[PDB]
This record gives C-alpha cells, structure tokens and sequence, in this order.
C-alpha cells in the first residue's frame, strides 16, 4: 500500500 | 437517527473521548450524529469526522485485502465472508458519501472546508473503486476523479502550495492515479510538482506550519521513492 | 440465533478466516453460532472461542480503563460514555458466561475441556469484577474465585504441572488474587509454586511441549518480578 | 496491567 493522507489504519 | 436526542456539543465531546479510547466505530457514530444536527462543522470537527471514518474503513480495507488474497489463492465460505466484509465496507463508504451530499458539500463555501469535503468524496469513491468490478468500477472511478479534480482546481486557486489540506489532497489524488486509474506517469508528475512547489514556499512558514507541511511532503517523497 | 442457518463447519472455517483478517467481533459471533449448534468443541475450537472473545473484551477493557481514568481526573458526558462502554463489556461477559453455562461446562467431562471452560468462567467473572462496585462486586468476586478454585482442583489432580492449560489457569488465578481479591501474598505464593513445580517437570517434555510450557512460565516470572 | 493468559488485546 502506498502512503495516503491521515491515519494509516489499514 | 440514533443520536438525535443527544446535544451537538455532547456528541463532539464524546467523539473526542472515543478517539482517546480508540473506539473509532463509536467516534464515527457520534460525528455522524453531530453532522446530522445540520450545522456546518468547524476545522477541528471536520478532522474528527475524517479521522473517525478513516479508522473504521481502514480496518475494513485491511480485512478485505486479507480475505481477497485468500480467495485468489483458493482459485463458498471464503467468497461469502469476503462479500460480507465488502458489503460492510461499501455501507460505510455510502454513509460517508451520504453525509457529504446531505448537506456538507453544498453548505461549504470557504476553500478550506470545500476542499476538505471534496477530497473526502474522492477518497471514499476511491475506497469503493478498490473493491469494485467491471462497469460499476468505471463510473465509481470517474466519480472519484471528478471530486478530486474539483478539489484540486479550488485548492490551486485559493490555497498556498504548502497548505496541508492541499498537500494531502494531491498525495491522495496521485495514489488514485497510480493504483486506481492505472496512470503511473500522472501519479509521478503530480507528486513531483506538488513536492517541488511546496518546497519553494516553505520559507514563508512558521516553525509549526513548517512541521505540518514537511510531514506530508515526506509522504509524497516516500511514494516517489517506491515509484521511481 | 443469527448464525442458525449456517453449517457448523462453515462457522468454524469463517472463524479462522476472521482471525486471519483480525475481525474479532465476527470471529466471536461465528464461534458463538458454532457453540449453539449443541455439539462439544474440539481443542482447536475451544481455543478459537477463547481467542475471539478475549480480543473483543480486551478492546473494551482498554477503552474502559482510558475513560475511567479521564472520569477520575474529572472528579455528564464522560460518566455516560464510560457507562456505555461498561454496559457493552458486561454484555460480552454475560454472553460468554451464558455459553459456558448453556451448556459447555456441563457437557465437559475430560479434564482438558472442563479446566479450560472453568478457567474461562473465572476470567469473565474477573472482567466483570474489574468494573463492579460494592456488593455486586463481592458476589462477582466469589463467583470468579469459585470457578478458578474448581478448575485448579481438577488441574492438580488430572494434569501434569507443565500442562499449558494448568499453567495459564494458575497465571490468571494469581492475578485474580493480586488485583481483584487484594491477596498479593496468595498471588505470589501461587505464581512461585506453579513456576517451581513446572520447572521440575520440564525434563519430561519434547522440544515443542518445552517451548509451550516455558512461554507461560515466563509470564509467571514477569509477574513475580513486578511483585517482589 | 499484569501478565495474563492468551492475547494481550487490552
Ligand atoms: C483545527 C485544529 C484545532 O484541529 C485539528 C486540525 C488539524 C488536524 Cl489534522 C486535527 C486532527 C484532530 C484529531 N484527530 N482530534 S483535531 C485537528
Ligand atoms: C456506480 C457508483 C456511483 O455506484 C456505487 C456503488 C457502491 C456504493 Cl456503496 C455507492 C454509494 C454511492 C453514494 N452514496 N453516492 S454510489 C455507489
Ligand atoms: C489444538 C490445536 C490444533 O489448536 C490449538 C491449540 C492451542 C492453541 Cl493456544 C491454539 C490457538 C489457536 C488459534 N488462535 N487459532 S488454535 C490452537
Ligand atoms: C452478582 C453477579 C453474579 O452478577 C452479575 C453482574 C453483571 C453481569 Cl454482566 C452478570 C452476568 C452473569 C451471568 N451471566 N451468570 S451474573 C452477573
Ligand atoms: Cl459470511
Ligand atoms: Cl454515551
């Protein structure tokens, strides 16, 4: 998974 | 709905408590109730809404990926249970999109709120696209693209290139391009131009704004490093 | 109930999938449905049941502690939300105790199953005791003690001192003594005698049994180190 | 919290 905004909840 | 008898202020207070307790489903339900009071949300409240649902859908996405991987290796129980998680995920995305369209986006006039909500609309259509198949996939993808594009147009005209909302939007739209739209070159171009234009504007910021902006720039760099 | 139309075998398979996906609420609901089929559970199935509910109640306990801490610092929203989490926690404990009493314990004849379930009964009364106040607290505490004691009596007569179920029971009963019954000396005595008697029996084990037993002995040592 | 059996889920 690539970095996206906000909590890295997955 | 179920939070209709609770004061707006108590729902916000309880959302913050839920966050501290890492009870994100509760946090999301409190913020949904707060939205349904019909008043616009403050910056802090928008962030509580986003953090809550991001954590909820994040758990579902991770679970869906685990089950999808097992299913593919297997190729009715695995398919049935993957479908169950998938439907729950779609339900959460549907709920968030419903809040945005009734009536958060239409009442959002300031750039910071309008861009924030349109980015969320892009994000939750993107989460739908991750599990979509076929033609529904095409229309879902175009709905994500359309929301991101409107958000980007406003952000470029109304916010400085270091604005964290603008930066986070560009970050997510570039991942949309890379992962969803099968447009890796567009993803790389967007992440690079966003990073470079923010770097050139850092001299205008206070130490605290500098820290906020450079944190998201680092995520852009992390992706570029994996992509180039 | 809600899982009544699903095959026992599919519920077990889906419980294992849920575990892999870290969907512990689903895992617990699948195992509850499997229990309600009325057949005794295998060793693996008992462990799936325990792992599922331990993860669910564990999240609730952690959340309850966060909110209780905030409430105490504050001394209606904090109290109301702590109560909400507390009632949900009590509901999960009630559900587990209900499964044990209808009819897992009464059909468990072998030591390994009977001790396992009686330890669970002790554990979930202990979780109730953590949030209980006053006299209800006293009766809850005595129900935990009674279940642990019957489990201990059987375990000492029917299992070797290195048996992981016996070891885990003694570990939990010693924490009951320390934290719940305000009997730190009893807790320390139990943890020490359990550790020492297991050590003396390690020579009888295979390398894999050795690893299983020493893992729980290390938890006994961790507690003794904090207690002495 | 002291060590107890099984998943350390709290
Ligand atoms: C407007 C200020 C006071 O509130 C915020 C701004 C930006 C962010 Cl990212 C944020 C995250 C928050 C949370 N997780 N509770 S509050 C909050
Ligand atoms: C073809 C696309 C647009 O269709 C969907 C598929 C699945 C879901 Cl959950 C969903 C939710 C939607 C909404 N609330 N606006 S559209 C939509
Ligand atoms: C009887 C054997 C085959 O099954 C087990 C024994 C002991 C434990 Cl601790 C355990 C935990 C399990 C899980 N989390 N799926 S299965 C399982
Ligand atoms: C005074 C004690 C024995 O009372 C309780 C308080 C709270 C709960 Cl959740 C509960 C569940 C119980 C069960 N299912 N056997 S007894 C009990
Ligand atoms: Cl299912
Ligand atoms: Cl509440």
């Amino acid at each position: 998974m690539f970095k996206t905004e906000g909590p890295d909840s997955d | 709905g179920a939070m209709g008898s609770m004061e707006r202020a108590s729902l916000i207070q309880k959302a913050k408590l839920a966050e501290q307790a890492e009870r994100y489903e509760d946090m999301a339900a409190f913020m949904k109730g707060a939205v349904e009071k019909g008043e616009e949300l403050s910056c802090e409240e928008r962030n509580l809404l986003s953090v809550a649902y991001k954590n909820v859908v994040g758990g579902q996405r991770a679970a869906w990926r685990v089950l999808s991987s097992i299913e593919q290796k297997s190729n009715p129980e695995v398919r049935e249970y993957r479908e169950k998680v998938e439907t729950e995920l779609q339900g959460v995305c549907d709920t968030v999109l419903g809040l945005l369209d009734s009536h958060l986006i239409k009442e959002a006039g300031d750039a910071e709120s309008r861009v924030f909500y349109l980015k969320m609309k892009g994000d939750y259509y993107r989460y739908l696209a991750e599990v979509a198949t076929g033609d529904d996939k095409k229309r879902i993808i175009d709905s994500a693209r359309s929301a991101y594009q409107e958000a980007m147009d406003i952000s470029k005209k109304e916010m400085p290139p270091t604005n964290p909302i603008r930066l986070g939007l560009a970050l997510n739209f570039s991942v949309f391009h890379y992962e969803i739209a099968n447009s890796p070159e567009e993803a790389i171009s967007l992440a690079k131009t966003t990073f470079d234009e923010a770097m050139a504007d850092l001299h205008t910021l206070s130490e605290d704004s500098y820290k906020d902006s450079t944190l998201i720039m680092q995520l852009l760099r992390d992706n570029l490093t994996l992509w180039t």
